[PDB]
């Protein structure tokens, strides 16, 4: 059962750096208004640009 | 030659010891114990047995007294009474009406029949096995027999077994051992002044020919009735055949380790205490010269069926080709099994038993300088329970072949790609800055 | 009554017991060790002598051959030989020239004084204590027989005494100690297995009668040369008798605190070690009414000059009032001195012998319910050695006594005052903030 709690951790741990390292190649988007955003459109669900 | 090896200690389990020397074919030695009886040392401090009240006639006298002249018996107590008017057979005693006098005394003796139903108390220090082996290997199987740890170093046939030491001397005794006609029992026995009567070891004595024993054994006179003639006396009863009934418990039940207990000495004989550590010095003589013995190669074995079993589960059936004519050892590299012979009339064909303990016998067998990899899977047993020890003892639970922790092995995976790919993607933007 | 105490473990020391039980005359006791064999329980394994090569007449003939027999004997040589022809006592034997084979062979077996002396090898282990003391109070002189293990305690003189258990269990021995005639050697032995010859244990046996023995003497036979009829035989000589000439070390001549070792059984005597714990069950019968007690006012004491000696050295005469005489008793209530007698016989004033090596005492002095110091200063003897151990075991050197010591108390130190002086300046220099 151990392996089993310790199995939940690390995926959650995976899961944990894979969205920050997308918040960090995301959030350089926020400011400039014009969010003229390319074809990384396979994340960040469209604004008003 | 120099070899040693570390057995364990119990009864019938056949243990192999493989030796690879060199100029010779290999050589393989085994060996097991029957009666490792650990004799214990022991000391003495008294004895125990039941009373006797040497009562003696009574004495009277007509208007004239007396005194208790001294007598130097264990417990000479004595006493004088008047006012007595001793009727007989006859009727009346005398003519003196109340001035007559009684004199009565008492004093107990270590009675005559204990001299043969008698109770020991002993303290007792540091034991001393005695194993007994067989030691079966390619020279008539010999039998010998040793104090473990005396190191004192039998020899058969040109050989030098010495044994032992023997680790913590874990004894089934308590300090203050007391043995009765065929029995032994752990109490406390009271050091030699009987703070109570009535109790074990009332009465005691240095040994069956001390003459003095001690007893407090509560004796006081009374008064002798009105009219006939008797002596009283109101001792407590005897402490020896009333504590033969609260026994209860010996040492024969609660035993730990299952030692069978002995009299004429104390001695615990076939105890599963531990194991055994062995040194040789093995005679250069009874090997063979390997330009002798058949240089068997281009092999490779097999399996036919396994199981946990006790007595001996799996068989497994090997192939090789032969070169010469001859016989060959056998043995198994490791703990996981073990094997029910020692030898083969090594001619092509070979059968042996092995016993598995749990999931997966992993094996290297080993024929004359010769390695072959084994592995089988099992199938567990059917039954409950059985009347005999067990041959698997090399209790082993794990391995990694092919179908134990395989899911694990599929488990592992993912993670380190994702976070190494995903920083590493990560610096797109941030190593420019 | 009961009460423990505790005791010195030598000889000679006298030792009070001053018990203070109220509501009755106040009581001291003597006790004195005259004895203390400290036993080990032995435990042999096997024993040793010269032997004697035994050979009988050797087998003779020409003119064909023959062979051997082997028998289960100790060391069964023999051997044949080819071409042996000798003369004789006239002439000569055979005309076989070229067949002429003789027969030789010996063995060995214990000698004939092998019944009269051996070094058994000894494994002894855990020694005990015992003690032969006398113990005098009130109206008695008597003396006493004692274990000193916590069990076995009886009596004297309708009193219940206890000795023991020991305070540290120390021996004067070792494990594998051996005997001989009358002396004990504190080394090693052979394993009886290892009998390397000419060295101790080159053969040996469990017993006086066990019929098999080991033997490694290293014999072995030549052929003879022409004529004579004898038979040749070389091996190293009995070593035991080599072992006799160079013992060198006994343990009379060693052994640790002078505890002298003695044999037949094998014990040591008089250790001089440690202490005895020791508890009394007293009885009241030994006491005596403080109303009949010898009533004294107004103690004092004095003391007349001092001995720093081995002997009982000091003289103290005592001043002491009195209103009503009788028998009184007297005790120090320190560790530092002991006193001579354990009474007095009350008449006026008294003198009384007391022990010190100090130079400076102040025991200060009990007498039947009266307690009232007195102190002394001292000078050493003129002498420098003795025959005699001390009677002061209680050699505590640093006494305060007010004499030397009143220096290291004129040593006040009032420049604390001093540093007091600073902070207060310190003080009134903050005070103008
Ligand atoms: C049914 O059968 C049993 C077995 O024989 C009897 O038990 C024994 O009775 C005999 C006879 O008394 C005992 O033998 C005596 O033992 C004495 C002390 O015990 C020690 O020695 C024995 C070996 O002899 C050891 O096994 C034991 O551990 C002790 O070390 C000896 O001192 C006696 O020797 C005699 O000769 C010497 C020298 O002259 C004298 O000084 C002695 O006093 C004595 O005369 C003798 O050896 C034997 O020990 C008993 N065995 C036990 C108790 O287990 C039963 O008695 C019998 N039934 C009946 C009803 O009698
Ligand atoms: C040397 O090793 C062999 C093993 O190969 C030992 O053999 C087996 O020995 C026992 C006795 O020691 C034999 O026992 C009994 O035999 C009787 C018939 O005489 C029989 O009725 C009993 O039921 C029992 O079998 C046994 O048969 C024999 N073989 C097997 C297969 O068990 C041998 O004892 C060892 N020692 C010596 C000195 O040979
Ligand atoms: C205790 O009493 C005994 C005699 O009742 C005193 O005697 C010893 O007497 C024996 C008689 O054979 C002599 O062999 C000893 O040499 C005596 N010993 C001593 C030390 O004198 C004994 O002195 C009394 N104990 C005392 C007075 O303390």
């Amino acid at each position: 059962v151990a392996v089993s709690v310790v199995v939940l951790l690390s995926v959650a741990a995976s899961v944990y750096m894979c969205v920050v390292a997308r918040n960090k190649c995301l959030t350089p988007y926020a400011l400039t208004p014009g969010a003229v955003v390319p074809v990384t459109i396979g994340v960040l669900c469209c604004a008003p640009k | 030659y120099e070899h040693t090896a570390v057995i364990p200690n119990q009864v019938g389990f056949p243990y192999k010891a493989h030796v690879a020397r060199e100029g010779y074919s290999p050589l393989t030695l085994q060996m097991q114990v029957v009666e490792t009886s650990l004799e214990p040392t022991l000391n003495l401090e008294y004895i125990t047995c039941d009373y006797k009240t040497k009562v003696p006639s009574p004495y009277v006298k007509c208007c004239g007294t007396a005194e208790c002249r001294t007598q130097d018996k264990p417990e000479y107590k004595c006493a004088v009474f008047t006012g007595v008017y001793p009727f007989m057979w006859g009727g009346a005693y005398c003519f003196c009406d109340s001035e007559n006098t009684q004199m009565s005394e008492a004093y107990v003796e270590r009675a005559d029949v204990c001299k043969h139903d008698y109770a020991a108390a002993y303290r007792a220090h540091t034991a001393s096995l005695r194993a007994k082996i067989k030691v079966t290997y390619g020279t008539v199987n010999q039998t010998v027999e040793a104090y473990v740890n005396g190191d004192h170093a039998v020899t058969i046939a040109g050989t030098k077994f010495i044994f032992g030491p023997v680790s913590t001397a874990w004894t089934p005794f308590d300090t203050k051992i007391v043995v009765y006609k065929g029995e032994v029992y752990n109490q406390d026995f009271p050091p030699y002044g009987a703070g109570q009567p009535g109790r074990f070891g009332d009465i005691q004595s240095r040994t069956l020919d001390s003459k003095d024993l001690y007893a407090n054994t509560g004796l006081k006179l009374a008064r002798p009735a009105a009219g006939n003639i008797h002596v009283p006396y109101t001792q407590t009863p005897s402490g020896f055949k009333t504590w033969q009934k609260d026994r209860d418990s010996p040492l024969n039940a609660k035993a730990p380790f299952g030692c069978t207990i002995q009299t004429n000495p104390v001695r615990a004989m076939n105890c599963a205490v531990g194991n055994i550590p062995v040194s040789m010095d093995i005679a250069d003589s009874a090997f063979t010269r390997l330009t002798d013995a058949p240089i068997i190669s281009e092999l490779l074995c097999t399996v036919s069926t396994c199981t946990h079993s006790s007595d001996f589960g799996g068989v497994a059936v090997l192939s090789y080709k032969v070169e010469k004519a001859g016989r060959c050892d056998v043995h198994s590299h490791s703990n996981v099994a073990v094997l029910q012979e020692v030898s083969i009339e090594a001619e092509g064909r070979s059968v042996i038993h092995f016993s598995t303990a749990s999931a997966a016998p992993s094996f290297i067998v080993s024929v004359c300088s010769s390695r072959a990899t084994c592995t089988a899977k099992c199938e567990p047993p059917k039954d409950h329970v059985v009347t005999y020890p067990a041959n698997h003892n090399g209790i082993t639970l794990p391995d990694l072949s092919s179908t134990a922790m395989t899911w694990a092995q599929h488990l592992a995976g993912g993670v380190g790609l994702l976070i190494a790919l995903a920083v590493l993607i990560l610096v797109i933007v941030t190593c420019i800055t």
